RNA sequence: ACAAUCUUCUCACAUGAGGUGUUGAACGAAAAUUUAAAUUUAGUUUGAAAUCGAUUGGUGAAAAGUUUUACCACUUUGU
């Protein structure tokens, strides 16, 4: 039962782990809400809503 | 009057007009031309970690003068520049090139005694670009 | 308390009041017609251990009763990494 | 036990009382006292741990000795600045006849010999305001209505009524901190709903 | 001339910036045209200010003392939306550099090195007339006790003319933060500043002092003096009759 | 028997003498209780010295209080030895301070009845006072 | 119950009067002043930072000369 040797995360990293480029979802207003708002609109002009 | 930001490459080759302010904001990639290429006033961005420069200088009988800042008047909008980079896309997406440009030039110096990039801190250089942390650049 | 007191501003709107949201700007457009970035807390194993990794997280809660302990064992370590 | 936050809070509550009498004070000797009445309902709605001692004597005397207590107050000038006083406290407005009617109606207590004594009869206000001739429920409803003569003495027999904030619903009795949503100020007629919420 | 039916006026000024000229006594990168700020001191035969008033006085006058190039910040009443388009369509960008709205004042600036920060980060900081008695909190001691008071420009109506005219207006005249003190000091102008100038932009403050300052007037002026940071206090006048003045005053 | 000496600081505004007596009294009685405050103005300097009948009772409230977030503040309570302290750290303790209002003073000594004695031993010396200043021109 | 009332403008006739509200510590210049300590006060540093350094004039409100106020300040502590 020896103690806990941290050999490897004493020491902090300092960049961040994935070097993928950020896509351009996270900068404008979210497709997934404009998809749904474009789907309520429709069954607001027909009625359904 | 104006100002023009322009590589040394981009600049060699070219004839300098009657300028005011010549400033070397990264180090030069070719010193042997730079020596030389000097010849209103001259002045050189150094960080305390590429002294040898000085010596180098020194050896090449090059005069020279010190210029010194006051910490206090120094524009404290770190923060807001942070928060600039990190909103625009394509403020951002150019920080990240010309950090990582501006890494593998480093890196290809041909002075490696005097710009060692294992000497640089790679924290405080993303800080001048803008990061609160470094990104994840290959070199 | 504390922790939760600034959590609790963050919360994650409902159901309800999503579908309340995207609702009245669905009237708009059907009548005829930009906002700001959401602010919340993020949430989920693989979501949260993706931030942590890509240094994008300020403050890591993990709770201390997770029942296959394995799925958070690593957690204190790789925060401590980051 | 006593948690060091509450104690700090009460300092902060404290300050903020002692900046808001020294503003309504200084340069402020002005009220806009109410005008097209002459009676106004006065209920205590909220109270401080450790009041300063000013707002604990004006609360004694406007009879607001405990909280839901309500009072009927002559408008004028003396009763509207100390009314200005204790604002953050009350929560007051222009009681109807309606309003009136009922409460004395349903939770007008007097005061007999100095005990708390239910009106459930006229032979005891008889015996009690002979003098000023006042025999009924419905005299003593006048008088407070009209601001009459023997208005003082009235209002000195009854004793102040208990508006107790009422949780029949059962989200109101789950809730904490429930008082009705019992805003202070001046409320104008709303408080008639407010009343007819409790009597 | 009100001083006291005469008016000593323009050879002790004209004297003390040739003075000021005749003690002149690493190289520096960040320079600025800064210099050393004339300062006029008062004596009164008593308190000014029955207690501190955090407002300074707008005393009009037609040298400024803000140099022009001074970055100004601009503390509106919500929404600040209107005012930034307003700023934008006065074309007052290069001056009025930012527009803060009380409330994004009140809540994005809440520690005291975020105060800091801000405080350092302009110049000048313009505020609306309705939101100035709010300013004592939201801007501590780090605002109105280092050296840097808030300005009482009055933009209600909200248009771009009376915008450029009260900014104008605010570059134009100094300002003084009355206190509780049988002395005070006021800026009339700079060593590069002109005898004939800091002449007028003296008899102008003075005036001004004597009108909504000193509310017995002239006669409750004990002595004046002008002075920059390390000079003597010159006098320029004193009260010929103060004799008989605190005799029927006391 | 040894009575102990904590010392607290960070104090919130707020956490005044009275709050923290009867917040530490519920640790344990309490004897001597300062807070240190300017002296001009009389505000506080947001740090305290509380003197408990004991040092162990003193030792729990540090190991209590030390770090506590409080209205965004971590709290610091270290226990001081007998040692280092000293003889009149509580000068003026469970004593109310005087906020002296020094400028009001000021006016009504500049504005007070006087008499003619007194009024010319104030303005006495009104012609050198230029003549100290003529010497330096 | 770590929640509360620090004002998002007034009054008078484009003009005047008013708004009473500021963390602590440290460095520091030379001046006007008042009755040695006290009022203003340049210009700087700071995680809402802290390890004795408290000064002591005046005003009164309650319990019973006495003790209790922890911004009672000269409009001076309970209409």
């Amino acid at each position: 039962y020896p103690d806990y040797d941290d050999f490897f995360t004493n020491t902090v990293r300092e960049t961040p782990l994935s070097s993928a480029p950020e896509p351009k979802r996270r900068f404008a207003p979210s497709k997934h809400e404009q998809k749904r708002i474009l789907q309520l609109a429709y069954a607001i002009r027909k009625g359904r809503i | 009057k104006g100002i023009l930001l322009c590589t040394n490459v981009a600049a060699r080759g070219l004839d300098i007009p009657a300028v005011d302010w010549i400033v070397q904001y990264d180090p030069p990639d070719d010193p042997r031309d730079y020596i030389h290429r000097v010849g209103g006033k001259s002045l050189m961005f150094l960080a305390p970690s590429e002294l040898g420069f000085l010596r180098y200088l020194k050896t090449a009988k090059v005069s020279l003068n010190e210029f010194e800042f006051p910490a206090n008047k120094v524009a404290n909008v770190q923060s807001q520049l942070e928060k600039l980079v990190s909103k625009n896309y394509y403020l951002q997406q150019s920080a990240k090139d010309g950090y990582r440009s501006y890494l593998q030039a480093y890196a290809s110096y041909s002075l490696k005694s005097i710009f060692d990039i294992n000497k640089l801190d790679l924290a405080k250089v993303a800080k001048s670009f803008g990061f609160a942390h470094p990104p994840n650049v290959n070199i | 308390t504390q922790v939760f007191k600034l959590l609790n501003k963050y919360r994650p709107e409902t159901a309800a009041e999503k579908k309340q949201r995207l609702v009245a700007e669905a009237e708009a457009v059907a009548n005829g017609k930009v906002s700001k970035k959401p602010y919340n807390v993020k949430y989920g194993l693989n979501h949260v251990v993706a931030l942590i990794e890509a240094k994008k997280a300020k403050l890591v809660l993990i709770a201390s009763d997770v029942d296959p302990i394995e799925l958070v064992v690593f957690l204190p370590a790789l925060c401590k990494k980051m | 036990f006593k948690r060091a936050e509450t104690f700090i809070n009460n300092y902060r509550q404290r300050e903020r009382e002692r900046i808001r009498l020294n503003r309504s004070a200084k340069n402020k000797g002005d009220i806009f006292v109410p005008d097209e009445t002459k009676l106004l309902f006065v209920i205590r709605i909220a109270g401080v741990k450790n009041m300063p001692p000013k707002i604990r004597k004006v609360l004694r005397l406007l009879r607001l000795s405990r909280i839901n207590n309500a009072v009927f107050v002559r408008n004028n000038k003396a009763v509207a600045q100390m009314l200005r006083i204790v604002e953050p406290y009350v929560m007051y407005g222009i009681p109807n006849l309606h309003s009136v009617r009922e409460l004395i109606y349903k939770r007008g207590f007097g005061k007999i010999n100095g005990q708390r004594i239910a009106l459930s009869d006229n032979a005891l206000i008889e015996e009690a305001l002979g003098k000023y001739d006042v025999i009924s429920i419905e005299d003593i409803i006048h008088e407070i209505y009209n601001v009459g003569s023997h208005f003082k003495e009235v209002t000195k027999f009854l004793w102040p009524f208990t508006l107790t904030p009422v949780k029949h619903s059962l989200m109101e009795k789950k809730v904490k901190h429930f008082n009705e949503g019992r805003k202070a100020g001046y409320c104008g007629e709303e408080i008639n709903e407010l009343i007819k919420k409790q009597v | 001339e009100l001083l006291g039916s005469d008016a000593p006026l323009e050879k002790v000024c004209s004297a003390l910036l040739e003075y000021e000229s005749k003690r002149k006594s690493n190289l520096l990168e960040d320079e600025q045209d800064d210099i050393e700020p004339v300062w006029l001191q008062l004596a009164t035969l008593k308190f000014i200010g029955n207690n501190r008033k955090l407002i300074p006085y707008k005393i009009a006058i037609k040298n400024p003392v803000i140099p022009s190039s001074s970055e100004a910040c601009l503390i509106v009443k919500d929404p600040q939306r209107v005012y930034k388009d307003l700023v934008n369509e006065a074309g007052l960008s290069k001056v009025v550099t930012r527009v803060i709205g009380l409330s994004k004042l009140k809540a994005k600036w809440n520690s005291y090195e975020q105060k800091r920060q801000l405080r350092d980060q302009f110049d000048i900081f313009l505020a609306d007339d309705r939101v100035i008695p709010m300013l004592p909190r939201i801007l501590g001691k780090t605002f109105y006790q280092k050296s840097k008071v808030p300005v009482p420009v009055k933009i209600s109506k909200g248009t771009a003319e009376q915008l450029k005219r009260e900014v104008v207006s605010a570059y134009g005249a100094t300002y003084f933060n009355s206190a509780p003190c049988s002395s005070f000091m006021i800026k009339c102008g700079h060593v590069s500043n002109t005898s004939t100038e800091l002449a007028e932009n003296v008899e102008s403050i003075l005036q001004f002092v004597s009108k909504h300052i000193v509310p017995d007037g002239a006669k409750g002026i004990a002595s004046i003096h002008l002075k920059t940071s390390q000079s003597i206090a010159i006098p320029l006048w004193n009260n010929p009759n103060l004799k008989e003045l605190i005799a029927s005053s006391r | 028997k040894k009575k102990g000496v904590l010392y607290v600081g960070r104090l919130p505004h707020g956490f005044y003498e009275k709050q923290m007596r009867m917040y530490f009294s519920q640790f344990g009685p309490v004897l001597r209780l300062r807070m240190s405050r300017n002296r001009k103005t009389g505000s506080s300097k947001h740090y305290a010295f509380i003197e408990f009948e004991s040092l162990d009772v003193a030792n729990v409230v540090a190991e209590t209080m030390h770090n506590y977030l409080l209205y965004g503040k971590l709290l610091q309570c270290k226990v001081i030895p007998e040692d280092q302290v000293h003889e009149n750290m509580f000068k003026g303790a469970d004593v109310p301070f005087k906020r002296i209002p020094h400028a009001t003073i000021a006016r009504l000594q500049h504005e007070k009845p006087l008499s003619k004695e007194k009024a010319d031993k104030l303005i006495t010396r009104h012609n050198r006072k230029l003549k100290l200043k003529k010497r330096k021109l």
